[PDB]
């Protein structure tokens, strides 16, 4: 928003740092569609995509890699970009926002990826500009959730084709919010995996499965109530850039995110019911060993100290010779060991 | 079709006893078991509905339970004016089917 | 190469029943060939396919239909969710009876299959006995307006009969609960903890079949297909309907057993206090005796007790007199 | 019921029956309170033909229908009102979330209210639900009791700016005192958890568990209530429909900033329980390792005592040893001084 | 009507009328003599304390012309903070907060504040209030207190309030360095008690602080025709002082929730050191007791009892066992 950009300490002034972790690979996607055709064009050459800014009909550009921090300034500076925005592109640890400026809107969005057999959540952090007729975007790595408004648009399909680069940024923004539905139902999976599993065998993978997920959790909801909040930004007022004909979409995925907001916040109560039953479980697991090492212990230490008695190597034994005196001890053995034994089973041990 | 027995036929007690009539259903019915009375000669009354709730302007005394297909209802403390036939029906489907009848009798 | 996943292959049967407004007849075959001729008729049609295992027969009716290999090895995997398949000569849906034993809590899912080819409705089963058979009773019996309609209706019929088992199944699922809060609240045993897991285990099942299936019917109903009729809207949004109560009632079921599985598990505390206590007392009181029986084990030429007269009943008075201390300080820590 | 909003279809009811869900039946009693800037009026009847011709009325007026059991009466209001259908099912469903839809000719509004009950550890909710047309406000409520009486003393002693104020006022108002006895509530659950922190840090009892639970599950249900809440006060302050005259407008920035507090209090409230319960285990911990304290003391002392016996008290020839000349007290000291130094590691430990 | 107070033993009434060109103070409860000082052109501020008679409140409210609800409402005592704006007066209701050395017990009391035109009128439920300061530098004239109107008595007795506030706050903090230091030196149930004390009060103080913000916010942002100017950037300083106070508080709860995680840290430390020195001399020396009870035979005929002198190498295994068993805690890093 501001006119200077911000003076980071131990770097040049007016320098740009691309702020993530990825850096292995960059490529633009342009698809420029209109009402009666469309073009699809992957290169690497920003020079190529300039053009487009002025054209008449509604444009779609994709840079992803956005390491190369070169691209996104000479996209900025020929799209009359702030600096701070473009400084906002390239930092990544940043929860999602909405500017409004006087010739464009910049929107800052999140996706998530779930991995199987290895649960690790991961962020990518996604930019949209809409400026003019153009929706730029620019991506970390190549893999999105955009998959279908490419199809859609591939195929003529639905009233896309015939609308501005408004629909295009709901078509976007609405594919995000779904693929964040199908996180949650893949998390869903994970947690019934996990609450049978706990409640069937406490081990340590157990707690360490859970309290990840919990982790997970809470980054999930520290994503999702901003994001909800930036809709809610989309579909109040918009004045300048949005056309009046598309706020009820935005209105529909506002609702969406009310949702996944429920969701996460039941995925949180239900973890947390998991970590109880798991500290449950494993007192009452040890109990049961305690209950077993006592019952051992109580009915064999006496038993040790009637052995004992009998084992000194003194001169006066009572029963120095008396007949049957090692079957009247293993009498006395055996009432010993039944009567505790019955008495344990009163108190049902 | 769902059909429901209910016994003891007749049972006689005398006042301030818990008199106990059960009724089980052959089939499934969730919880929709009501529980009439019926002096001679004059129309049913509503006791119980949903076999636990019972209805507004009945004694306290009556009262309704469930266990499965196993429905009861028990008086706590008779009157002389309990002695009547107490039916148990299901409405669970659209063909609603009655019980047989339990008539109390002062003893 | 097309892979089964049905655990039992013991029967096949093949059925096919041709209906029109006019006149009706039903067929039933062993030989796959006789059922060839029954698509090229304009009446609509309705091919019960009894067990998937025969994997040529399945070929054939592909192949012979027209039908993307995908279908065939969806229809050969058992072990998946239902779902639907829009393809633009044929729409695709898989679903799942269900069948739930008393006396004995298990719950058993069978695939089930459903192909509507322009004239004619395909359904490919696992096994005999299914829940459609009030369809084919309103079939001979002329019930209903089935026959006055086409193919999407008698998809209507069959996904109908499919959800009204459901129902059925929750109502037993219903009595289950009621019996198991029952005995659980009334005496906790552990064959009523093994109940609890059992039906939350079932219900989890019945939520993971349930939950897809109403996205499956919003698919039927309000995407408008080419093939489905626009006579039969109205229907399959009845169905959605009931889908979402029995969503609900399972949703509102998982909660009750959910509670009742904390509500068990609360209490765990008094083993920690009493079995512990007891362990102690008991170990501070043998040990000190068996230490004064075990130090006259010593080995010498020359020891004071030799000497000593009756040094066994000093002993023993002396083991008396420490156990009685100990006792006695027990008390002043109580428990 | 976004989609369309067309009215669902049951399995065991006939097409358009509408059927109430909850559990009360008992009363059932109309209430109106029509007010103007100097003149008001109010009288309860069970005849709903005596509040149908307030639709009409210029001043604004107050129509409270209590016991919604009673679905004829709820369909003839709608019918004469021309209420939509499906309004009139959300209206007769309790179970449900609130929620608040703008139609072009009214707003239908649902909220909960809640008490909580000493001694009985459990809240009960109880579904009202509110109609905005012209000029009336349309109250359903499902047994006897609310937490509307200040707004009825403040229309009655025309205390405030209510007179003055239409329609849209009241139905402020209303909301305003629903959620002051939300605040209410909280006060209470607050006092509960101090009775459940006092039974938990003096004495460990079998049921303090079961009652950190209940009321752990009681601020989970409390939360599932108050978000939709919030949702809904935040549409009406920023969706501003044609019904509410921009007017009244700021009025709705206080409601919304209490719900907000109202859900941070519920957080902080959780919060609390659960570290309740921590302090409780670890009470409980502390329990079993004070017993651990004289268990492993006296196996500590006496086990090596009893190795040394063990080894010395074998029966082996052919060597200088066992069979000695005062070496019984020279094994006797060597426990001795065994035992004193195992004291004094003790006292290094710093318990006994 | 009805008063539902805490206290009712004390009882007093004070009027205090000030002005640049003379000043004045009243005592004892005349009930009449506060009516004519509302004719006063030159501010008062009438302070009354004690609220359980009811006649002399009703009288005063009677006389001042204020709404009965408003006077019932200063009779409420659970009542949290609000503003009420009239045409002839403002209704102003907060809490004074008052800590105790020696006892971790946070203590409410509530204060009523409403001026009418030149007139201010307090209500106490207890003797003894934080306006003091206040009333020192009235009788000293200092500042420019005296030379301006009720609005900006008012914006002292608040700014007052705050600053006992932020008293209440360092007196917590010096609380939790000394249980910080108890904690990190001796932990006992009762530093338990007192730190899960301090969690509870700065819950409270964290509640209590918001409807604070919403008064003060309401008073500087409505510019009500009463208040006329010479108050906005005062009330905004006093938001700014709530601001600050949120923030300590917030740092607060942080410091105690550490402490409480130490302490549940500390017990299960405790536990697993008595266990792993138990288990320890357990697993080093029942075996070898064991081997001697093994080798405690009195068998006449015992062919172990000679070989090759296995006393040595007995006694050589134990050791190697002892050291074994050592090690194995050691390569899983026990100690």
């Amino acid at each position: 928003e501001e006119k200077r950009l911000s003076a980071k300490k131990g770097l040049p002034p007016g320098t740009l740092v691309y702020t993530g972790k990825y850096r292995e690979d960059f490529e633009i996607e342009v698809m420029n569609y209109s009402i009666e055709e469309f073009r699809e064009f992957k290169t690497t050459d920003v020079e190529s995509v300039l053009p487009f800014r002025d054209s008449s009909t509604p444009t779609w550009i994709n840079i992803t890699g956005i390491h190369r921090t070169d691209v996104v300034q000479r996209v900025g500076e020929f799209f009359g970009i702030h600096p701070l925005v473009l400084e906002d592109i390239l930092n990544v640890h940043q929860r999602p926002k909405v500017e409004f400026f006087e010739n464009y809107v910049f929107i800052v969005l999140k996706m998530f990826t779930y991995d199987k057999n290895l649960h690790e959540l991961e962020s990518e952090q996604v930019s949209l500009i809409l400026t003019k007729n153009c929706v730029l975007m620019f991506q970390e790595k190549i893999g999105d959730v955009f998959d279908p408004v490419r199809e859609r648009i591939r195929y003529n399909r639905g009233i896309i084709r015939k609308k501005r680069a408004d629909y295009l940024l709901y078509s976007l923004i609405d594919a995000l919010v779904d693929d964040y539905f199908v996180l949650l139902e893949k998390i869903d999976d994970e947690i019934d995996v996990l609450e049978e599993e706990v409640l069937e065998r406490p081990e340590k993978e157990t707690v360490q499965r859970t309290h990840q997920l919990k982790r997970n959790l809470v980054e999930l909801r520290k994503t999702i109530w901003p994001l909800r909040e930036v809709l809610s930004s989309l579909y109040r007022d918009v004045p300048p850039l949005i056309e009046k004909e598309t706020v009820p979409y935005f209105r529909d995925v506002y609702d969406h995110t009310i949702q996944i907001a429920d969701t996460v916040e039941t995925f949180r109560d239900i973890v947390s019911g998991l970590l109880d039953v798991y500290l449950s479980s494993v007192s009452n697991k040890t109990n049961e060993v305690m209950k077993v090492l006592t019952i051992i212990a109580t009915i064999f230490m006496p038993l040790t100290f009637i052995a004992g008695i009998y084992g000194m190597n003194f001169e006066y034994m009572p029963e120095l010779r008396w007949k049957w005196g090692y079957p009247v001890v293993l009498a006395v053995m055996g009432v010993i060991a039944v009567i505790m034994v019955v008495y344990f089973k009163k108190k049902k041990w | 079709d769902i059909q429901m027995t209910q016994s003891p036929s007749s049972l006689s007690a005398s006042v301030g006893d818990r008199v106990t009539i059960t009724c089980r259903a052959s089939q499934s019915v969730s919880s929709a078991v009501a529980w009439y009375q019926q002096k001679p000669g004059k129309a049913p009354k509503l006791l119980i509905y949903s076999a636990s709730s019972l209805y507004s302007g009945v004694p306290s005394r009556f009262s309704g339970s469930r266990s499965g297909t196993d429905f009861t209802l028990t008086i706590s403390s008779l009157q002389p004016e309990d002695f009547a036939t107490y039916y148990c029906q299901q409405s669970s489907s659209s063909l609603i089917t009655f019980g047989q009848g339990t008539k109390v009798e002062i003893k």
